RNA sequence: CUCGA
DNA sequence: GCATCCGTGAGTCGAGG
DNA sequence: GTTGTGGGAGCTGTCACGGATGC
């Protein structure tokens, strides 16, 4: 009865899990972490209890199991990476993070002005014929594929790409001194 | 439009909790330490 | 993996769970945190037979 | 009582137990049988009746099935409301929430793995109690038992902490906020001023 | 944490 | 029959590190 | 894969009050 040789584990191993707790709590410094560790150790020991020799000391086996499980926990915690809890991340921390982010904490002013039109580039675009400029739009600003540009333009691909070249040349002419 | 008429509470049934959700998180992993990218199915997935 | 009581309604004095099932809060705790079994339902006909 | 008679009744410990007790619960029956005894007599038993009736009558007239009080699925708040950042030093800071959620999710996965491994009933019962305790922490940490502590033995700010107190959501962010087009400075008497 | 009204 | 045990209140706004 | 000996930090100088609970 291999299922009976497991219930015998339920008779012997269960009692000592109390002192196993005591020890794991002395190890982890935290009650909840001690409970998590005790459960992990019990799972590890029960899964491969076939390796437990009958009639021999079982407390030391589970003790080494718990110590090794704690070592594995720390090894996995090395690359946590370094998470710390706080009741609230501070404005200092938020701004200091924005000091290295892709986009900073933006202002209502920044947003509202961004919404406004860039007169220089708007004037440089209004110069080109609205066909070649519509093409440079569908191709550069929006990034459509040239096939989709030909589709939405109702024109062949060659005309679309020729308008693209001519308009890019023109606007680089007017926007070269502007770009800088 | 800031012209609501009433605001009401009630215990949420698991049905409401799942209708709200956009997916269930499964792992304790949060972000990839190296690439600073959210681990999938984690608390930041 | 297993249901959980909303601690607001168990530990929230007066225990809403208690008043709803007419159970003493201490017994309700014994039940919820696995220090005592509770009888879900009894088959009275089979017992009588 | 299980070795014999086991086929005749059903019993168990845990939250599933309370879920069942709530299922096999006639709300109208309890409400009216409590009204009968509330008008029957008067005294401590009548006070018990009135109190235990308020909640049952709310559950009756509200259309809120008491089943809600037991949860089979927990909701997770958007990450932006429990943000994560890194400070000078490569170390990371996160909201307490994230840590409580992480404990809940870890213990839930461990309970699943135990149920699969068909482990002793006592081990799975321990895991279920730990799951209940961790969800209680996630919701109203400190309310039952010892609060969950982070480094420095700081009780983590549970989800209830976000609404309570002078520095909770209501008093600190709804009844008063920080505004733009504002400034501060030290004042000095100007006598030449008009009122 | 210390300090200002 | 109530005595305890617990759980809730306990000023505002400002500056650093 | 774990097989010789095994109970942790924490309050811990607050007060005044009202109402479940619990013997």
């Amino acid at each position: 009865t291999d299922e009976e040789l497991t219930a015998r584990f339920e008779r012997d191993a269960i009692p000592l899990l109390d002192q196993l707790y005591g020890g794991a709590l002395r190890m982890t410094r935290n009650p909840a972490d001690a409970e998590d560790l005790l459960q992990e150790t019990m799972v590890k020991a029960y899964a491969g209890f076939r390796s437990f020799r009958h009639g021999t000391n079982l407390k030391a086996w589970l003790y080494r199991i718990l110590t090794n499980t704690y070592i594995n926990s720390y090894r996995k915690k090395q690359r946590q990476p370094a998470e710390y809890p706080t009741e609230q991340i501070t404005d200092w921390q938020l701004a200091s993070n924005a000091e290295h982010s892709s986009t900073g904490l933006r202002s209502a002013e920044v947003e509202a002005l961004e919404a406004l039109p860039d007169t220089e580039i708007k004037e440089a675009l209004q110069a080109l014929p609205e066909e070649f400029r519509m093409a440079v739009y569908y191709a550069d600003v929006e990034g459509f594929p040239y096939k989709e540009i030909a589709e939405i333009m109702d024109t062949p691909i060659g005309t679309v790409m020729s308008r693209l070249h001519r308009g890019r040349r023109q606007l680089r002419g007017l926007l070269a001194d502007v770009a800088r | 439009v800031n012209f609501f008429d009433e605001l009401r509470i009630g215990l949420a049934t698991a049905e409401d909790i799942r209708q709200w959700s956009y997916g269930e998180v499964k792992k304790p992993e949060t972000i990839n330490y190296r690439t600073l990218k959210p681990e999938k199915d984690g608390l930041f997935c | 993996a297993a249901p959980v009581t909303h601690i607001w309604y168990f530990k929230g004095v007066p225990s809403r769970l208690g008043y709803l099932l007419d159970l003493a809060p201490k017994d309700l705790e014994k039940i919820i945190y696995f220090a005592a079994y509770v009888i879900t339902s009894v088959d009275e006909e089979m017992r009588h037979n | 009582l299980v070795d014999r008679y086991g086929e005749y009744f059903t019993g168990a410990m845990g939250a599933e137990s309370i879920q069942k007790l709530i299922e096999n619960f006639d709300i109208d029956a309890e409400a009216e049988s409590l009204r009968d005894v509330i008008r029957n007599g008067k005294g401590q038993k009548k006070l018990r009746a009135l109190k235990r009736l308020k909640v049952v009558a709310a559950f009756q007239q509200s259309g809120n099935s008491p089943m809600g009080m037991v949860l089979d699925a927990v909701p997770v708040i958007p990450p932006e409301l429990r943000p994560m950042v890194q400070l000078d030093g490569g170390r990371f800071a996160t909201s307490d929430l994230n840590d409580l959620y992480r404990r809940v999710i870890n213990r839930n996965n461990r309970l699943k793995r135990l149920i699969d491994l068909g482990a002793p009933e006592i081990i799975v019962n321990n895991e279920k109690r730990m799951l209940q305790e961790s969800v209680d922490a996630l919701f109203d940490n400190g309310r039952r038992g010892r609060p969950v502590t982070g480094p420095g033995n700081r009780p983590l700010k549970s989800l209830s902490d976000l609404l309570k107190g002078k520095q909770g959501r209501f008093r600190q962010n709804l009844l008063g906020k920080r505004v733009d087009y504002s400034g501060r400075s030290v004042i000095v008497v100007g006598p030449q001023l008009k009122l």
